[PDB]
């Protein structure tokens, strides 16, 4: 088909159709028989507008100007000025062809059967304000006015779409030749009452049907109708402009330096600065995390031997009973011989996790007969102080350990100098972040989180102990496969994917809650054996705890590990800036140092009270920890400060290049930002350390 | 010709859009010399773009 | 099968898939040069 | 200025679409007019489910 | 040593340090419950903002309706619906003089889109409100159900 | 663009704007000229919107020229197009140590910037034998012709390790291996490689797979701990991470060997090695080259415990027996020794 | 994730599966290594180029 195109015509008629065809927003390839029509069409107008010429007076020796094949715009308003200058009414319909004796607009038209019907309907769609006329491949000519065309030109076009027609059925094309009328087939459509009901009382306070408002909309002239609104208007609208000023910001959020307020309790689903691996070196075979966890019990056999638990701390409203005896049960499991690991001691499960407690549904009738089923008000989240804790966290968080759990693939060979930029830059990174605890701690969330996700698969009306394990490989090459607890995950007899299904999990650790009181409101913490490093004895406590979770936060635990991903991509961000600034990369420089450039140095936090600068592997470590950290303590409190943070930070940044910001309703920015800092450790932390950032700028300023 | 004149017509903008039934936020809105801005989550500082 | 699977004809394959094999081709013959950050 | 619009589908009215399809389409088929008139005033009519 | 990050704002500008904030363009699964009780109080809101407008009973679906169009300016800095009608058209009408022939070759290229298109364009499109079974269903659910009812 | 560089016009020296601090591929400033012309190759419209512009000339052939070359009126000052094409045979010249051509009369004709850095693929399989410059291709690349150099020449390798001296840790080839090993882990290597090495001599259970092996690491100057003993290792890795990295006690994708035929298998490439491998070698299998001052005695003993990990060994005392594992099914027991 | 989902892990590993035999076969059989696909245990080659 195509090839008859280009064949058939010449390079500018096929580029004219194809570029005047391709407005119609849709593909071009698929459907190329419209595109044959719209050849056709063109060269049959250009070869009516070839022959006939006027003069001052109209001798006949152009008479005929195009329309078609220009830009719709350009057509359109050259068809409004033609219409405006002669006088004459506009057809509604982009005419093909206009014509300078007549003083009328005309079409034309290409069909295959008699035309005397195409010209018919063609007039009771256009009524009698255009002429037209219109020949067939069938050797059929028809005109409006018998004067507007000359035998010349009526046999040469007869002649072209004659040969065109013998043509078209010599390469099979014929056959698959759509006709004309398909394109324009829909051109009734009659509202019905009620629609046109609706429609009449639609309309803006005025009007009383949609034809008073359709004329006044085609008639009025509403120039300077905007100047007379707004000058009636009260002076009370204004934006109120006020031009910003350092002394204008203020701390975000001082509440949470009030000492009253609790503080800040652990909410994470899994222990990030306290956790213990029970290390077991293996080979590097992967097997069923049941085995692996067997096998690290019967390392460190002590602790699965326990029986006597010496209760440290307890949570408000856990029974430490349930939760030991139900942990006796996962150990047991887990020291068992069958292949599954799904417990058979159902009733510490049940009795435990509060399963038994949920409250029957009875049908609505009885709900609206009984007078004592009423609504309950929503536990709005409390309101707590600035946690020291999760200063701990993100300080330790971004330490280099002595073990990597990191091992990505290979990629191909970099040829293209940008593949070597990209290269250098991961291997900056992942050398800096390697080892760094962050990445430790991500994979062991994802790790646990796909379990989960995995064991949801066709287990969901039972118990399933799963242990919390990870793969990890240290500087020297040998690699070990460490457990840091247990989990015990409910049914969900719901099929529901936003249905909590609670799961309980205990996890080892070497810190002794009682140090930080407020640091574990939430979970029930045991004693059970002590652990042996340098020969010196250091004791393990057993953190239980309660938590509800849904299928779609599984996919969220297991998208967790797009923090690496966001983390490189801020290293690049800063990079692509560094090297902005100039006109060459700036990696290498920025990180080891040219002879022109120095090693760039970041200001990492503060020490005694004063600034502290770091490589910029250390900016990089704890990019990746806030990031991770980020992900993990994430709710819509965080991602609602972050939003509106944005701009704070934003306004700041423009204070410091002294551009001159002007704030409308600065006050309305500063609530916005408070109204998410409730109880999330993450928020108030952020809080903290943006008033510090912002106390820091504003005493830096005046240099 | 001065930053009086350009909230001058940012107010009368801001007047315009409420007739035309356009809110804007004065809570999430901010002004300041251009070369320096966002427009949906693309932050334009002096050429770089992030 | 792709072990010790049938051992079929493969002639005449880079005609089918030859516009997969002109962009190989067209990339390999490249002549990759500077690379200019942000202007500023 | 990198304004924000606050409650931008709470405040626009399907009226004011109409009036707009209205003007666009002045000078054009009236059963295209119809046609494109028959979205907003359906909205105009639109009945929420709680 | 206590770490801070915002120190890197510091020695970064803010424009490339809060680069990818949010790694995820969609919706997260903690977002606010969009339940009946958001829905009311979108509705409450809609109506709120627009209550000095025209308030009548339909004659058709016999639903209350609310029309602020042409209503009264605002003398306050609080959210208003009031559009006048002539400021609009003014709008529209500076617009098109200012891109001649613009409005017309946009109506033109859409009533021919429409002319050459097919219903199964509406099956290209996310969850649809399936009115006979009252619920949400696929885009082609929802058309070959109307489909039919129709027939 | 390098005419107006070149001209050294000062309309070219106003019309820079961001900073000019280019790096070369050696690292080292560009030359000021050098620097302008990098800078406005990479920023042509500055330059061509601050020379300012004049009429043409009314010459037939003569028309001027606008930033994207487009015939135009105005045109760049004392810039024409000509029609009228100009005409565009050998001599010898010196050389320095800069790499910069030097005339007779010592002007500089050519200097070491003028190379286009279009980099491109031969279209013809080209070979090198140098090994200073094998760095340019993959890490398995590289580390497949280090091997290939090291058991061609095994023999003289072996001559030279038997005398005991130092020269034979410092060839051509093992310093272009060097660059594909980590700077931080470089030194370990090479004082685990060294030690080793040194016991396997000392009491003979020389073994040609290890020796192989451990060979190029032995270049780097050792780094040993405070304690003055060797460092140990299980496996080494090399730069890209992942497949690149040796094993010290199996084998690797990297390295390979299998006794039963014979065979060396090289990122792999399969060889054969007889004529290279004593009778004994095999029965001394692996216990005695993969640990720094320690050698086999017996066999898997359950009482004394399971595999013991690197950490363990590190801190053991002269004079205890501990186990290890080569490879998953054979265990073996080894005991510290002074020497 | 690719090789975690089809279980086609490098011919070269030491890893153990139901499909890693036949994989493990396949490459010790052939000679092109660098031809055989991702899907096949074979070593991946792509790129920002390709």
């Amino acid at each position: 088909m195509d090839t008859f195109i280009t064949r058939n015509f010449q390079t500018t008629i096929i580029q004219k159709a194809k570029n005047t065809m391709a407005e119609f927003s849709e593909d071009p390839e698929l459907q190329p028989a419209m595109l044959f029509n719209i050849c056709v069409h063109l060269e049959v107008c250009y070869v009516i507008s070839d022959m006939n010429f006027l003069d001052e007076e109209g001798k006949a020796y152009p008479q005929y100007e195009v329309i078609e094949g220009m830009p719709r715009t350009i057509a359109w308003m050259v068809q409004r000025s033609l219409a405006q200058e002669h006088g004459i009414e506009t057809p509604k319909y982009l005419a093909d062809l206009f014509d300078y004796k007549t003083k009328r607009f005309i079409e034309v038209g290409i069909t295959k059967g008699l035309a005397d019907d195409y010209f018919w309907k063609k007039k009771e769609k256009l009524g009698n304000s255009m002429e037209l006329m219109i020949f067939s491949y069938n050797q059929d000519y028809s005109l409006s006015n018998e004067s507007s065309l000359d035998e010349e030109g009526k046999g040469r076009v007869l002649s072209r779409l004659t040969e065109l027609q013998a043509e078209l059925s010599l390469k099979n094309l014929w056959q698959v030749l759509i006709g004309e009328e398909d394109v324009e087939k829909g051109i009734d459509f009659k509202l019905g009452q009620t629609i046109s009901r609706l429609r009449d009382i639609s309309v803006p306070a005025g009007f009383s049907n949609f034809e008073g408002m359709r004329s006044y909309i085609d008639n009025i002239d509403p120039k300077g109708a905007i100047e007379r609104n707004l000058a009636r208007m009260s002076p009370l609208v204004s934006v109120t402009p006020k031009k910003l000023t350092w002394e204008d910001l203020r701390p975000i959020g001082p509440h949470i330096y009030n000492h009253e307020l609790p503080e800040v309790p652990y909410n994470a689903f899994l222990l990030m600065s306290d956790e213990l691996g029970l290390a077991n070196m293996t080979e590097g075979k992967s097997k069923k995390p049941k085995t692996l966890a067997k096998e690290c019990l019967e390392k460190y056999s002590t602790l699965r031997d326990q029986t006597d638990p010496i209760l440290i701390m307890k949570s408000e409203k856990a029974n430490e009973n349930f939760l030991w005896k139900l942990w006796r049960d996962c150990v047991n499991t887990i020291s068992n011989e069958e292949m599954s690991n799904e417990l058979q001691k159902t009733n510490y499960a049940k009795w435990a996790t509060g399963d038994g407690l949920t409250y029957q549904k009875i049908m609505k009738e009885v709900a609206i007969d009984d007078e004592t089923m009423c609504q309950e008000e929503p536990k709005i989240p409390n309101k707590c102080r600035v946690a020291a804790w999760v200063q701990t966290e993100m300080n330790l968080l971004s330490t280099l350990t002595s073990k990597r759990a990191l091992d990505l693939p290979e990629i191909g060979p970099d040829v293209a100098p940008v593949e070597h930029v990209g290269s250098e830059r991961r291997k900056y990174f992942v050398n800096e972040i390697n080892y760094c605890k962050a990445s430790t701690v991500m994979m062991k969330y994802v790790l646990f989180h796909t379990s989960l996700l995995n064991e949801s698969n066709a287990s969901m009306g039972k118990y399933k102990v799963i242990p919390i394990t990870n793969r990890v490989v240290n500087e020297k090459g040998e690699s070990f496969d460490m457990l840091y607890g247990l989990a015990v995950k409910g049914q969900s007899h719901l099929r529901g994917d936003t249905d909590v299904v609670t799961v309980v999990t205990f996890e080892f650790s070497s810190t002794d809650p009682r140090v930080d009181s407020g640091k574990w409101p939430k979970y029930t913490v045991f004693r059970i054996g002590s652990l042996f490093v340098s020969g010196r004895e250091k004791s393990v406590y057993l953190y239980c705890r309660v938590n509800g979770t849904n299928k779609i936060q599984m996919k969220w635990g297991m998208e967790a590990r797009r923090c690496l991903l966001q983390s490189m991509q801020q290293m690049e961000a800063i990079v692509e800036q560094e090297s902005s600034i100039q006109g060459y990369d700036m990696t290498k420089a920025c990180f080891k140092g040219d002879r022109v450039n120095s090693p760039k140095t970041f200001s990492i936090g503060t020490q005694e009270g004063k600034l502290v600068k770091g490589s910029f592997g250390k900016a990089l470590r704890v990019i990746f920890t806030k990031c991770l950290m980020h992900y993990v303590f994430g709710n819509a409190q965080l991602e609602g400060f972050s939003a509106e943070s944005r701009r704070l930070l934003l306004l700041i940044q423009a204070l410091k290049d002294r551009k001159g910001p002007w704030v409308f309703d600065l006050e309305g920015m500063y609530s916005g930002i408070e109204e998410c800092i409730s109880n999330n450790p993450w928020v108030i932390q952020s809080a903290y350390w943006f008033n510090e950032w912002l106390g820091f700028e504003k005493e830096g300023s005046k240099v | 010709k001065d930053e009086e004149t350009c909230m001058e017509g940012i107010n009368d903008f801001y007047r315009t859009c409420k007739l035309l039934g356009i809110n804007m936020s004065k809570k999430k809105s901010y002004c300041n010399e251009t070369g320096m801005f966002e427009f949906t989550s693309m932050f334009y500082r002096d050429g770089f773009v992030s | 099968w792709n072990t010790y699977g049938p051992i079929g004809d493969t002639e005449g394959f880079e005609r089918v898939y030859e516009s997969f094999f002109l962009r190989k081709m067209r990339l390999d013959n490249a002549t990759w040069g500077r690379i200019t950050f942000g202007p500023v | 200025v990198t304004g924000d619009n606050t409650k931008w589908n709470e405040c626009l009215n399907p009226r004011i679409f109409l009036a707009m399809t209205e003007r666009i389409t002045r000078d054009s088929p009236i059963w295209f007019r119809d046609f494109c008139s028959i979205a907003p005033v359906l909205f105009s009519n639109k009945i929420a489910r709680l | 040593m206590n770490i801070n990050p915002y120190f890197l704002f510091i020695d970064v500008p803010i424009q490339a340090a809060i680069s990818t904030t949010f790694p995820y363009t969609g919706v997260p699964p903690y977002s606010h419950g969009t339940g009946t009780g958001y829905t009311i109080d979108t509705v409450i809101r809609t109506h709120e903002y627009s209550n000095k407008g025209k308030q009548y009973i339909s004659d058709v679906t016999g639903c209350t309706m609310v029309d602020p169009t042409n209503g009264p300016l605002p003398e306050d800095n609080e959210p208003s619906a009031y559009a006048q009608l002539d400021c609009v058209l003014e709008a529209l009408d500076r617009m098109d003089e200012e891109h001649p022939g613009l409005f017309q070759a946009a109506s033109q290229n859409a009533m021919e889109t429409l002319m050459v298109t097919t219903v199964d364009k509406l099956t290209q499109g996310r969850q649809t409100f399936d009115w006979t079974v009252c619920r949400n269903q696929p885009a082609a659910t929802a058309l070959n159900t109307t489909i039919t009812s129709f027939r | 663009i390098l005419c107006m560089v070149f001209s050294q016009d000062t309309r070219m020296f106003q019309g820079v704007r961001g900073e000019i601090n280019f790096l070369n591929r050696a690292g080292q400033l560009l030359s000021p000229m050098y620097q302008l012309q990098r800078y406005f190759l990479n920023r042509s419209n500055d330059l061509f919107d601050q020379w300012g512009y004049e009429e043409s000339p009314k010459a037939s052939e003569l028309h001027g020229i606008n930033e994207s070359m487009n015939a135009s009126d105005y045109t760049l000052k004392g810039v024409v197009v000509t029609r009228n094409v100009i005409d565009d045979e050998t001599e010898k010249v010196s050389i320095t140590k800069n790499l910069s051509l030097i005339k007779r009369t010592g002007e500089v004709i050519m200097g070491a910037n003028d190379v286009s850095e279009l980099e491109s693929q031969a279209q013809l399989m080209i070979t090198y034998d140098t090994p200073k410059m094998w760095e340019m291709g993959t890490t398995k690349e590289l580390v497949q012709n280090t091997y290939q150099w090291v058991l061609k020449n095994l023999v003289t390798l072996k001559a030279q390790f038997l005398l005991g001296k130092e020269d034979m840790f410092q060839w051509d080839a093992f310093e272009a291996f060097e660059s594909i090993i980590p700077q931080k882990m470089a030194g370990q290597y090479s004082g685990f490689a060294r030690a080793v090495l040194k016991q396997m001599r000392d009491q003979e259970v020389m073994k040609t797979d290890q020796f192989i092996k451990l060979l190029p690491f032995c270049f780097s100057p050792p780094k040993l701990r405070s304690n003055g003993e060797p460092y140990q290792f299980l496996k080494l890795v090399l730069k890209g991470g992942g497949e690149n990295f040796i094993e010290v006690r199996k084998g690797s994708p990297l390295f390979s060997y299998n006794p039963q035929t014979e065979v060396l298998t090289i990122c792999g490439r399969m060889m054969s090695l007889k004529g290279k491998i004593e009778d004994e070698e095999r029965n001394r299998s692996m216990g005695n080259a993969v640990l720094a001052g320690f050698l086999v005695s017996g066999k898997y003993d359950p009482d004394l415990g399971d595999f013991k990990t690197i950490e363990e060994l590190e801190k053991l005392k002269p004079g205890e027996k501990a186990n290890i594992l080569l490879y998953q099914g054979k265990p073996v027991k080894v005991v510290k020794r002074k020497r | 994730d690719y090789r975690y989902t089809y279980k086609c892990h490098r011919g070269d590993s030491k890893v153990e599966g139901k499909r890693m035999k036949i994989i493990k076969e396949l490459w010790e059989n052939t000679k092109g290594r660098d031809g055989l696909l991702v899907a096949d245990g074979g070593p991946n080659i792509y790129n920002l180029r390709n």
